[PDB]
């Protein structure tokens, strides 16, 4: 469809700078107020709010690397996370969307729990602390570069694919662990199996260089993420997930087994 | 935080903001210095400059503008730009009668071609090339600047903003409203360009989109489903429009030679999936005895 | 708007 002229260079481009990108892996254990519990409240929140302004999916996951990065130097207290959050998706909005909501709405969207002069000054904070570096891989940038070794395109892999990524989102105890790159390829493997059977094609090895047993980690940790997702304490991905735009694919019956 | 600047003069100003000619008072380092004013729509620090700063600091390269510094300070932002001699455009104008001399044109060509491949293997689109934002210094370098227009882009694209690109550096496929654009459209400009630095005038100077649209026909062919597939269902293709046959290419732009004419052509494609990359752009014959000319300034 | 302004609630 689309000339394939850059496609590897971004690859490679986007394999580096996932690294560079990365917060700090155990930050939260070193934050004194703030859990993973609170972040996933957070992110659950944020899912919501991207529903409501129709705002693209890479957005939300653009806001979650900015959050992770900011309290990976950061201590902040609990009620000051939600600016924080809500600062991070109005500069995800800014970068990403055509049309980003203005600042008043993102006040409205916190019941004023914040002035618009703090979301400002707080966006003035994060971009000093992230030294304005806010062009971040996410999990949703490796998941559309393998959609397209799909055999053929199915609506349902890449809305259930989607799913899988965004829930990885929610719980940082164990996705901190993995590369936006590794998420995506537990994501897509998983949802290609749970649709259509298939598993990790051929191409995708020589494209990435991961296999199966390269992704078995993170996929045994999704697979469980999948299997608990009805009980899980923050719903806000499944509800969205449950719509025609998505096909309703967090309905859909989760495998059982992998057959690893 | 701005102590150290001594702004030697305006040499800007736009909605966007204000740009000086600057001098750092302890090192001697000359600047340009963009200066946006955040109390104006207070809606905080604009895309633009978000886009800008985060894209340019993953964009070094010697044909792309080096951003020094940027200095968010109360009601302001400023960004800190490395100064070049003069535009592009100004040094056309100034060589409206005499004309550049083709081994600069084909250097500068190729440096942009360098610099554009850079970009797009970055994951970057320009969306604004035009002469006015092309640099160059007085040792014959030339380079990509004003990064404000902007975006990354993923793999495969979405659909991005449609007012994009300077009518007259505007590739047909945004003129025709396709759902999806990328790197081809600013390789449909720099043709644009390299025309307009054999010739010192632009190629398509239209007045409006259907003006500019007839003119690109009336250049190239109006383009068929041979041509290229999927023109007639464009968004803002009409079945009015004239049928202009397709004249020599070789009229197009006069002076070029066998391989200037050949790589214009093959930037100047329609259908944009078979358009020129910038990477192949680089192996192309017309560049066998590039070299670096320095300009008469 | 359909989702309401919410100020988010962290206990311990
Ligand atoms: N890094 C830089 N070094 C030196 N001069 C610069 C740099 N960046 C911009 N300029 C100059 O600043 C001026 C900017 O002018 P302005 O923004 O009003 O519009 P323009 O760029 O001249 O034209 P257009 O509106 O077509 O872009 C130009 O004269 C340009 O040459």
């Amino acid at each position: 469809n689309e000339v394939p002229d850059y496609h590897e260079d971004i690859h490679t481009y986007l394999r580096e700078m996932e690294v560079k990108c990365k917060p700090k892996v155990g930050y939260m254990k070193k934050q004194p107020d703030i859990t993973n519990s609170m972040r996933a409240i957070l992110v659950d929140w944020l899912v919501e709010v991207g529903e409501e302004y129709k705002l693209q999916n890479e957005t939300l996951h653009l806001a979650v690397n900015y959050i992770d990065r900011f309290l990976s130097s950061m201590s902040v207290l609990r009620g000051k996370l939600q600016l924080v959050g809500t600062a991070a998706m109005l500069l995800a909005s800014k970068f990403e969307e055509i049309y980003p909501p203005e600042v008043a709405e993102f006040v409205y969207i916190t019941d004023d729990t914040y002035t618009k002069k703090q979301v400002l000054r707080m966006e003035h904070l994060v971009l000093k602390v992230l030294t304005f570096d806010l062009a971040a891989p996410t999990v949703n940038q490796f998941l559309t570069q393998y959609f397209l070794h799909q055999q053929p395109a199915n609506c349902k892999v890449e809305s259930l694919a989607m799913f899988l990524g965004e829930l990885s989102l929610i719980d940082a105890d164990p996705y901190l662990k993995y590369l936006p790159s590794v998420i995506a390829g537990a994501a897509f493997h998983l949802a290609l199996y749970t649709v259509t059977g298939q598993s990790w094609p051929e191409s995708l090895i020589r494209k990435t260089g991961y296999t199966l047993e390269s992704l078995k980690p993170c996929l045994m940790d999704l697979h469980q993420t999948y299997l608990k997702a009805p009980q899980h304490a923050q719903q806000s991905i499944r509800e969205k997930y449950k719509n025609s735009k998505y096909h309703g694919v967090s309905l859909l019956n989760p495998p059982e087994t992998l057959n690893l | 935080s701005m102590e150290n600047f001594q702004k030697v003069e305006k040499i800007g100003e736009g909605t966007y903001g204000v740009v000086y000619k600057a001098r750092n008072k302890l090192t001697g380092e000359v600047v340009a210095l963009k200066k946006i004013r955040l109390d104006t729509e207070t809606e905080g620090v604009p895309s633009t400059a978000i886009r800008e700063i985060s894209l340019l600091k993953e964009l070094n390269h010697p044909n792309i503008v080096k951003l020094l510094d940027v200095i968010h300070t109360e009601n302001k932002l400023y960004l800190v730009f490395e100064f070049l001699h003069q535009d592009l455009k100004k040094f056309m104008d100034a060589s409206a009668l005499t004309g550049i001399p083709l081994p600069l044109i084909k250097s500068y060509l190729f440096q942009l071609l360098q610099g554009l491949a850079f970009c797009h293997s970055h994951r970057v689109l320009h969306r604004d090339l035009k002469p006015q934002n092309l640099l160059i210094n007085t040792e014959g370098a030339i380079k990509l600047a004003d990064f404000g227009l902007a975006r990354a882009f993923g793999v495969p694209v979405r659909t991005y903003t449609h007012e994009v690109v300077t009518l007259w550096y505007r590739a047909p496929e945004i003129l025709l409203g396709c759902k999806y654009y990328s790197t081809a459209v600013d390789i449909w400009s720099l043709g644009c360009i390299f025309a307009e630095m054999v010739t010192r005038r632009a190629l398509f100077p239209g007045d409006s989109e259907i003006d500019q649209l007839f003119r690109i026909f009336r250049t190239l062919g109006t383009p068929d489903e041979v041509v290229w597939p999927g023109v007639t269902s464009m968004p803002d293709y009409k079945p009015s429009f004239p049928k202009w046959a397709r004249q020599d290419f070789s009229k197009v732009v006069p002076p070029l030679d066998e391989d200037g004419r050949s790589l214009l052509s093959q930037m100047l494609h329609y259908d944009p999936n078979k358009r020129i990359s910038a990477k192949a752009a680089l192996a192309h014959p017309f560049f066998q005895d590039v070299t670096k000319p320095v300009p008469h300034l | 708007h359909t989702l309401k302004g919410r100020r988010l609630v962290f206990d311990n």
